[PDB]
């Protein structure tokens, strides 16, 4: 009653080799020899890269190889090339549950140095608060690679109510950006001493505060 | 029936002890021989008959792959479990072997002379197969 | 070569109904099984349902049994998925996938058709200014559907303008921000204005961003 488990992210530099794991159960990966791997580039349909654990359809580069041990299937890409950057989904046959997929793995081919994110936090407008509304706008830009986590805290107390954050997306300069919005009522904006937006990127946390002024 | 997958494959072997690359072809006359490339009569349908046991039918010849005495491969229109069902065993290196339990021999494209030369070796030439997808 | 053309995607409200079609061309459609595989935006792949090739056998996932119906007609080479009792979780791009035979192994894919299940009606954005090398911008809040256009000072200012992608909030409406980082001396000299455009609601607004 559960999908297969893939790592969320795998990354290597050009020329390097990587492996993407795909853990299942004795009823799927460990019960048959029908593990498939699909490659999906942004905005396009999936492409069959590996079938029956280790076999390649015609045209697929021999840098892709599949294997399996117990309940864990693995896709290995040797000599990473830039175009290998995509999402990779493993799939397995099941007896009574159809085709079950893994959660997918984003493969990054590092073609840029690690860049810390720039963060600008905005307080609620005068016009919006006069309109009985309050929104704090936290905008994260110019970070590489494209993965961040945002945590909103009011004067140190963590808050998850009314929080919506966008998934990171590539700007024009190959760096990635994301946005964070905290929707509050007027008076809970005016009730705390400060509001702060923290974003953690590659273990390092960047923070910005604002005050009711 | 969605209990087990119906596979459509070309079976391809280059060894062991092989000379050329062979696609298993089932001709309309029942003869099973080496094909140098993917053809209509080398297109096989693979369905399970037990857990690890397999039946192989050429789609255009509609003949099942059946093994005779001393390991001879022929195409018969009437399926028989003892002659046309094989345990599919996938080797760690990725090649597939199809053992016959009745005849105690693997499916192979070896000649009659090769099958007699190797009958006491524990392996037959041209018995390690790669399953290939058909190109439309 | 082989082509699968999905049609019928669009906006439908929760509880509604919609039928998708897939135009198969370039192969003997009657000989191969088919499947529908869907992908929620920014999420993973999920296999929906399968059809036998002749129509005799159908296969469904737990999340769509009773609500979705897989069907085919081999004369016209077309695959169907009739989606009823649609929920928000069915929001996804729906792919038409050809089976290699009857093994749930997918030779060819269509380009997919998007099915959006939302209860949000067309709404224009409320545009608020974001007051402040200093950064100021414009908040484009609670509009539907996409897209909106943003230009600063009639497009005369392109230096350092980043208009972020839109966030979809729990309400079902989109929000967006666009910022310009400016020299910290020109805050008392020159006006910095955004012009937001939302054609679906026929909305065009100006707003002034100042300390």
């Amino acid at each position: 009653q559960a999908g297969l488990t893939q790592p969320a992210s795998v990354s290597g530099s050009p020329g390097q080799s990587i492996t993407i794991s795909c853990t299942g159960t004795s009823s799927d990966v460990g019960g048959y020899n029908y593990v498939s791997w699909y490659q999906q580039h942004p905005g396009k349909a999936p492409k069959l890269m590996i079938y029956d654990v280790s076999n390649r359809p015609s045209g697929v580069s021999d840098r892709f190889s599949g294997s399996k041990s117990g309940n864990t299937a693995s896709l290995t890409i040797s000599g990473l090339q830039t175009e290998d950057e995509a999402d990779y989904y493993c799939s397995s046959w099941t007896r009574s549950s159809g085709l079950v997929f893994g959660g997918g793995t984003q493969l990054t081919v590092l073609g840029q140095p690690k860049a810390a994110p720039s963060v600008t936090l905005f307080p609620p407008s005068s016009e919006e608060l006069q309109a009985n509304k309050a929104t704090l706008v936290c905008l994260i830009s110019d970070f590489y690679p494209g993965a961040v986590t945002v945590a909103w805290k009011a004067d140190g107390s963590p808050v998850k109510a009314g929080v919506e954050t966008t998934t990171p997306s590539k700007q024009s300069n190959n760096k990635y950006a994301a946005s964070s919005y905290l929707s509050l009522t007027p008076e809970q904006w005016k009730s705390h001493r400060s509001y702060s937006c923290q974003v953690t990127h590659e273990g390092s946390t960047v923070e910005k505060t604002v005050a009711p002024t | 029936g969605w209990g087990d997958p119906i596979r459509l494959r070309h079976l391809y072997t280059s060894g062991p002890h092989g000379l050329s690359s062979c696609f298993l072809r089932i001709r309309a006359d029942g003869v099973v021989d080496c094909a140098r490339g993917q053809s209509a009569h080398s297109l096989l349908e693979i369905k399970a008959v037990a857990l690890r046991t397999v039946a192989i039918k050429g789609v255009h010849s509609v003949r099942y792959l059946c093994m005779g005495a001393d390991g001879k491969m022929q195409g018969l229109l009437q399926y028989s479990e003892e002659d046309c069902a094989f345990e599919e065993e996938i080797r760690p290196d990725g090649y597939n072997v199809y053992r016959s339990e009745k005849h105690r021999l693997p499916v192979s494209l070896s000649s009659a002379k090769q099958r007699q030369l190797y009958k006491n070796r524990g392996f037959l030439p041209l018995s390690h197969f790669l399953p290939m997808l058909p190109m439309v | 070569e082989v082509q699968l053309l999905e049609t019928g995607g669009g906006l439908v409200q929760p509880g509604g109904s919609l039928r998708l079609s897939c135009a198969a061309s370039g192969f003997t459609f009657s000989s191969y099984a088919m499947s529908w595989v869907r992908q929620a935006p920014g999420k993973g792949l999920e296999w929906v349902s399968a059809i036998s090739g002749s129509g005799g056998s159908t296969y469904y996932a737990d999340s769509v049994k009773g609500r979705f119906t897989i069907s085919r007609d081999n004369s016209k080479n077309t695959l169907y998925l009739q989606m009823n009792s649609l929920r928000a979780e069915d929001t996804a791009v729906y792919y038409c996938a050809k089976d290699n035979w009857q093994e749930l192994l997918f030779d060819y894919w269509g380009q997919g058709t998007l099915v959006t299940v939302s209860s949000a009606s067309t709404k224009g954005p409320s545009v608020f200014p974001l007051a402040p090398t200093a950064a100021l911008g414009c908040l484009v809040k609670d509009y539907f559907p996409e897209p909106v256009t943003v230009s600063w000072n009639s497009g005369a200012l392109t230096s350092g303008v980043h208009t972020f992608p839109a966030v979809l909030q729990s309400s079902g409406l989109y929000s967006l921000s666009s910022v310009v980082t400016v020299p910290s001396s020109s805050l008392g000299t020159q006006t910095y204005i955004c012009n937001v455009n939302h054609k679906p609601s026929n909305t065009k607004v100006d707003k002034k961003a100042e300390p």
